[PDB]
């Protein structure tokens, strides 16, 4: 005989998630693990000959390039000398202020630090994480992709992405060849949702570098770095390489952020014996000391790493908080599946909704995840009405709102037809009247009629062999008939001149107005101060479709 | 034990092969892929669908990194066509060519429960396609938004099991087939 | 020496952003790119914008930021390929001790980027200990 | 031409709640009204003449209870002047102690109270809740209820939920002459599961309070109270009757808490144009000042009224706040639906959940939510699998736990024989073994034979109407050889005659150990302090159902 | 506009009534319950469940309290079976009788939105039952745990509205439908 | 004065604990409930129980609850059936004014449950006052 009862829950999709037991050998363990180092510092005429356990003679690279550029040798032993309690008191204490903070923590060793976040439960964090966060304001990204690589619809997923309120937009290709057109499309329908919308396109290294270069995409941050030197270098890379490679970036003008997050390591097959979180601090340490001004992190692609641990969402939130806690650019992650079930993919978003951080998902889902081409998110179009009606439960600004069929359908429109003019105006397969109606009304690539692969890819590729750059497609718009769009464009590409957007957590808002630390100073001191949801945008937030007029 | 190893393989010398380049635990500690497929059906789909093109199939075993894209780099090296296609045991497959950087690719199955043995000889397929220089239609694309939620820590740990055989240096040993 | 009540120099100071070719933020207009009184090779930050908003960062408490700044700088005037070719012989197993201190000499003579220089030397030497030059693998 | 965007959201779940514009009029807004009155307090010889901008000659009951019994005098002027913004701050700052806070918190106007926690977003409520929670000890309540009001079936479930680790569990009746038949199944089945859960069942007041006059029950909990005079009235009672009726439960030695919850006016008819949370705050005081112990708030029943509003699910863990800031037990509901939506229902739980409170659920659903007699809980039994994950995710004790199928079926089994034997040895409509055996697999009334509801519903009315008291069932037990529960069912009776468990926050566990805040102090200063998930029950918490070993 | 006036009720004296009792809105202010079920019809439902069992059906209107407990009570007073039917426009419904305290019942319909014109003359039935001292089994329970996050807020709305025609201590006028 | 450190009285001081019929908590033993040497009016709580419970809630901060136990403690004294009757006259629209002075003076006088009958006093006088006296509907 079965329990009917046991019978039933064995049905519900939570139990089709990979759990396991911790593997302590293998750093298939979240955080707090035996393994872990403990904090230590040592240095001799400037130079560091011990860090957290380890001797200078066995440093590998990313020992090294943290240990040289990672941390202010000038304070580090009165920090490593505190009481990690402390520490961790403070971090959540309202009253003690960020700038008082940053100054110690980017004195901390990579172990000291997440022996201090370790102290935490989630609501201490998320107390700490509210004030840490580097912009006043939080944000939100989003990732703009489809099975097919059609431009058309990745130009009206864009426009609506933008309209409801993300401020930075992702996109990468099913098929490689394609991504010159879908980064254009993706820079197209965001700027006609919302001018100021930065836009990325996800690629191989070299090739995401040469793209930017072409004037294609706005910003890169899938510039991936490791926790352990075997991992890597399977990762195609060194501190080194990469360090360069931000540098690379900003010479030409272009925002960028590293990529990392906890499992990675043990994915990868080689933790060094290590927990995540601690691997995952080496990483956010290897960003600090390439001098990269922001970090997608918490866990990401490989959420269902830590998930499958005890206390995997917890250390999850705690990589976030140490990310801005060492005063670095959070987007925290929130853009990768790991359950079958709502409720539990609910408590791994709120842990950085609830606080807000810079980029409060950093690639939720603008299209179903049928469409998702990072394998799904952890929220996707259909969430799009229950996020608003959280928000608009618990007064919290999650950085999105409700909008109109109607509002909805003209921005699509208007992003499918100055898409069309950009393809015609630059000789590309064109976009019918067909498409640009399609595009409009769509949920997803089920909905758009079948392109002509073949000839798109070649003339991708031509865009590509032949350096067509960013300005063909801001004379196509103006030459034909979208002078609004053309300027919008341009505008973007002249953020790109001024280096105002390379700084921590910059975005643009408004006409072109940079937003970032630097002049969006978070200055949390505890209730009815630092950002708070409120006045017109409560309102916006406050409209929810289906609240009808008691009277 | 339907796999030999029969020496330090060479470079091809002709565009008339395709290499298949297998983990260092392929078809030996590990014998079927994430989701069961035995290791020895995979290979033989794979075999048939090269041989099916009218061009050959050599199969090595890589030792280097258990990275299925410098897995199949170390077989690209040796491809006389140039062509490759890497394999790790837990299935994971790339098409790679003589010439791409690693990270890159002609064709990518980065969702390994979803591939069938089917796929697996539309695969070599295509490798003996690209090798001909024909410029095949890709393998249709397979996306499944709980694979990760389903099987990303199995496939961790399959992944750190066969890692524990790379032997920095060693050179791969061509492959034979029962 | 720029500070946080200088930035945003696009509102604060546009004037002290120019480009390569001495445009100014004003001269990139939809008529002047139509006319192509401006073009690609104009829209170019210059070391001089990357070095002030270095010491901006710095000034904003964010030292590590200013350096990679002004490693930018230096990097506005090697030509996009070069870029391209130095970062992948820095890759694992791409490259020779010498190859890495030849790119190192040349950034320095013909380029003066003499952090950049000094940051490759570097990686030679400690990729050397670890063994991530060709032939390591 | 619809967009299909539109047209897939407009079938989310989600968009089957309801929902509606504020009505300030009538009240029909959670919090920050602008009708409600400004704090203030008048004293003249250490009586009140004016609160909160009323005088003394327009009080009505809930205004002179409060007055005279409901806040702290002595320092209540000093509370007024004091900035309500720094009292938020206190609230949450890690660094202010409790006992530092409840002498002040005890003084501060109704509306005072509500000023204050109104300055907090729900990251700093929780940040507070986890500190002014009165039990160093989190906890958590069951409903166990079937539509049919089957006794053998509330039984088998009532051990399975104590098995689980629920510490008091609650039933209740579809039909009300049917009510002592599930009092003593559910006392029983509870004892079963684990000797020291506490049980109620939930009627009329008269008729409840002589319901354990009569020893079938161990503790009540639905002792109403409301916020405005004309609803009290329609609730048949005053502030006195309802005192007068506490009193009346501890001079029996019974444990009791009354229940309020944001929205009853409104639902009721009569807000007098005051916002819920501040209605509902009188309703706390008027507890305080009944000198009742504890209290079953966050809304409770009318959940769809503060959740349809903006802000609601804020204002309901801002009144669980009030709750505990007033040093009141909060039983803190998570215990009623209002949404079709798991990932809105799972937001609103982990107000709670995060922090923990006395009772993080005031009537999570230990059967499913069919069989579930106060029209659904927010939680049911198929969620419990959910509900342990999610405590793994996060090191949080949200006070359940993995269970074995085997020992379930087993514990629900030695119930339904229990109650059986209990049954015919007071010579009720017996117990049949087919009755006994179903109920052991049972998963909900859907798997039992059906019953003899006239004859039960005649012997029901028996049990009150002959006035057959608890000692009929102790000894019908061990004389059907049940020793134990017999025993066990003493011990119960025995913490009724040493009065212990009287006070805030008890519950009884281990060998009828008494928990309460009286010796489980809550102690939290921040970081590595007060309750912390560790040893076995994080071990406990850790082994849940599918964690496959790595080896 | 079924429902007439006609003069305060009063006592019955026999156990061959039921009386119905409507709050101070039902056929007036409001038309149908919460989900459209008109006023007339529940009405004519639960009058034909009544009579079909052999017993006199009565009707008033009560304005001392919209709550359908106390608006039930106010009948079962007047009614000589000493049992009532208890109807809130929104359709909430309750089975009372003299003697109960005010806020028990013989059996309640706590969910309006579940109650169909079969439930309603089923329920007059049970009424009418209950009223020659027979033992009707209850009318079988109907529970949705959806109920409340649909219809709540509406109720919430239905009842605010009914309650503007509360008159305190007014009497029941008697009803001519 | 019980204090805090008493509590629970079962641990710390069991033998300040008792009966309706005095015995101790030993004696709760389902032999003796079975021989009957054990029964329901050896099983109710005692006022001197619930004075030791008052005193420790006052020394715990909580002067309410002391009060309400205070209360309880009186109330042991009054018989069931007059808890409900008293209970169900302090309701609305249940009672006169002098109805519920008798009740009062009943319970100081018969009872001696000196605060609970200044209680129903007070709910008199604002009954009035709030108009929930019988006929007040
Ligand atoms: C998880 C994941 C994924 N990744 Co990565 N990735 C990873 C992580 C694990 C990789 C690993 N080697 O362990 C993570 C975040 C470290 C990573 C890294 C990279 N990824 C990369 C890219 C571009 C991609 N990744 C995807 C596969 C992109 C996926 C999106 C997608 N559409 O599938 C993805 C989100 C989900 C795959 C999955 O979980 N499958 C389920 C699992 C049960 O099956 P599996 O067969 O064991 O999955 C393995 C493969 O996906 C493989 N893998 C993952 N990414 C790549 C990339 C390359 C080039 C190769 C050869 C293999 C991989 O690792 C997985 C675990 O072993 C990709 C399709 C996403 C995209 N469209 O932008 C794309 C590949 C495009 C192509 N070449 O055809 C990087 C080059 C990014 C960078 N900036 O460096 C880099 C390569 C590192 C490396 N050596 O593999
Ligand atoms: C919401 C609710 C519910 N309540 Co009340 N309740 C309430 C709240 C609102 C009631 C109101 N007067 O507006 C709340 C918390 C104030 C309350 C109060 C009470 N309730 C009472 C009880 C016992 C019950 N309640 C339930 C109906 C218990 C329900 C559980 C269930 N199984 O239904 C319940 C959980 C859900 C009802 C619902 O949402 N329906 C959906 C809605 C759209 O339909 P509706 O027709 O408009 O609902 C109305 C009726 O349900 C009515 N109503 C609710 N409770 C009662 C009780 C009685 C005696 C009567 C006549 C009507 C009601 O109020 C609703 C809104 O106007 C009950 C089945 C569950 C329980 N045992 O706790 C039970 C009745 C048992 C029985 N008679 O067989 C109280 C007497 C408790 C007490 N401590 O005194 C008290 C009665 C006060 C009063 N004057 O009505
Ligand atoms: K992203
Ligand atoms: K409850």
């Amino acid at each position: 005989m079965r329990s009917k009862r046991f019978e039933a829950l064995a049905k519900r999709p939570v139990n089709q998630d990979g759990f396991v037991k911790e593997w302590i050998e293998e750093g298939f363990i979240a955080m707090e693990s035996p393994n872990d180092p403990k904090p230590s510092i040592k240095i001799v005429n400037g130079a560091v000959t011990e860090l957290d356990g380890k001797p200078v003679s066995d440093f590998d690279l990313i020992d090294h390039f943290i240990a040289r550029y990672g941390i202010n040798l000038n304070r580090a032993e009165e920090v490593m000398a505190m009481d990690s309690v402390k520490l961790a008191n403070m971090l959540c204490d309202p009253n003690v202020k960020r700038s008082e903070i940053v100054p110690l923590t980017t004195a901390m060793t990579p172990a000291k630090i997440v022996e201090v976040v370790s102290h935490m439960n989630v609501v201490e964090m998320m107390m700490a994480m509210q004030k840490m966060r580097a912009r006043r304001t939080p944000s939100q990204q989003a990732h703009v992709t489809n099975v097919k690589d059609n431009p058309v619809q990745i130009a009206a997923d864009a426009a609506e992405g933008a309209w409801r309120g993300f401020d930075e937009q992702e996109t990468t290709v099913a098929v490689a060849r394609y991504a010159p057109f879908n980064a254009i499309a993706l820079l197209v329908g965001s700027q006609v949702g919302r001018p100021g919308v930065l836009t990325q396109c996800s690629l191989e290294e070299a090739t995401e570098l040469k793209l930017g270069m072409l004037g294609h995409t706005c910003y890169a941050e899938t510039i991936s770095v490791y926790g352990t030197e075997p991992v890597f270098t399977d990762g195609d890379d060194t501190p080194w390489s990469k360090g360069f490679l931000a540098s690379s970036y900003a010479s030409r003008g272009l925002k960028m952020r590293f990529t990392s997050g906890s499992g990675s390591e043990v994915q990868m097959g080689y933790a060094e014996g290590k927990s995540m979180l601690y691997l995952e601090a080496r990483c956010i340490y290897i960003t600090k000391a390439a001098g990269v001004q922001g970090l997608q992190n918490g866990s990401v692609s490989c959420i269902g790493v830590p998930s499958a641990v005890p206390s995997g969402i917890r250390a999850v939130l705690a990589e976030n908080l140490i990310c801005s806690s060492l005063d670095l650019e959070c987007a925290s992650s929130n853009d990768q599946t790991f359950t079958h079930s709502d409720m539990r993919r609910t408590a791994r978003l709120l842990m950085q909704f609830l606080p807000g951080t810079d980029f409060i998902s950093s690639g939720y889902s603008a299209v179903p995840n049928y469409d998702n081409m990072f394998a799904g998110s952890n929220e996707d179009a259909e969430d799009f009405d229950d996020y608003n009606v959280i928000q608009r439960d618990l007064k919290v600004d999650g950085g999105l709102r409700p909008v109109r069929e109607e509002d909805v359908i003209a921005i699509r429109n208007k992003a499918a037809r100055a898409l069309q003019a950009v393809f015609a105006g630059m000789g590309l397969p064109p976009i019918t009247d067909e498409e640009v109606e399609a595009a409009t009304y769509a949920h997803g690539s089920k909905d758009m009629p079948e392109r002509n692969i073949v000839e798109d890819i070649k003339f991708a590729q031509e865009i590509i062999n032949k350096n067509r750059n960013g300005l063909e497609v801001v004379k196509a718009l103006a030459q034909g008939g979208f002078t609004d769009v053309a300027q919008d464009m341009l505008n973007i590409q002249k953020a790109k001149l001024t280096g105002d957007y390379l700084h921590t957590s910059a975005i643009i808002v408004g006409d072109g107005q940079v937003l970032s630390a630097v002049n969006d100073v978070n200055d949390y001191a505890g209730p009815a101060t630092g950002y708070r949801l409120q006045g017109e945008r409560w309102e916006e937030i406050k409209n929810i479709p289906g609240a009808l007029d008691p009277n | 034990g339907f796999l030999t190893e029969v020496g330090e393989a060479r470079q091809g010398t002709q565009q008339d092969e395709v290499i298949i380049a297998v983990g260092p635990a392929f078809g030996l500690a590990q014998t079927v892929n994430i989701v069961g497929i035995p290791h020895k059906s995979i290979l033989r789909e794979v075999i048939a669908g090269i041989e099916e093109e009218g061009i050959k199939a050599r199969v090595i075993r890589c030792f280097k990194s258990s990275d299925v894209a410098f897995v199949a780099v170390e077989g690209n090296r040796l491809s006389g066509s140039g062509i490759s296609i890497g394999i790790q045991s837990k299935g994971t497959t790339v098409i790679h060519q003589q010439g791409l950087p690693p990270l890159s690719n002609l064709e990518l199955f980065p969702q390994a429960p979803l591939l069938t043995l089917e796929t697996y000889r539309q695969i070599g397929k295509n490798a003996a396609r690209y090798a001909k220089r024909e410029s095949p239609q890709p393998v249709p694309t397979l996306n499944d938004q709980m694979a990760r939620p389903k099987y990303q820590a199995k496939s961790a740990i399959l992944h750190i099991k066969e890692t524990k055989y790379v032997v920095t240096g060693k050179n791969p040993q061509e492959l034979r087939v029962a | 020496s720029a500070r946080v009540s200088d930035y945003p120099l696009a509102n604060k100071h546009p004037e002290w952003v120019k480009t390569a070719t001495n445009k100014t933020l004003d001269d990139f207009t939809l008529e002047n790119v139509l006319s192509n009184k401006v073009t690609a090779q104009d829209m170019r930050i210059t070391p001089e914008t990357l070095r002030l908003q270095a010491s901006i960062a710095k000034d904003a408490g964010r030292d590590r930021l200013a350096m990679n700044f002004e490693r930018a700088a230096e990097l506005t005037a090697v030509p996009d390929d070069r870029i391209l070719e130095i970062y992948n012989a820095l890759r694992p197993y791409r490259s020779t001790k010498e190859e890495l201190l030849a790119i190192a000499d040349d950034l320095e003579s013909r380029y003066q980027a003499k952090i950049c220089a000094a940051f490759v030397r570097e990686a030679a030497t400690l990729y050397v200990e670890r063994k991530k030059l060709k032939g390591d693998d």
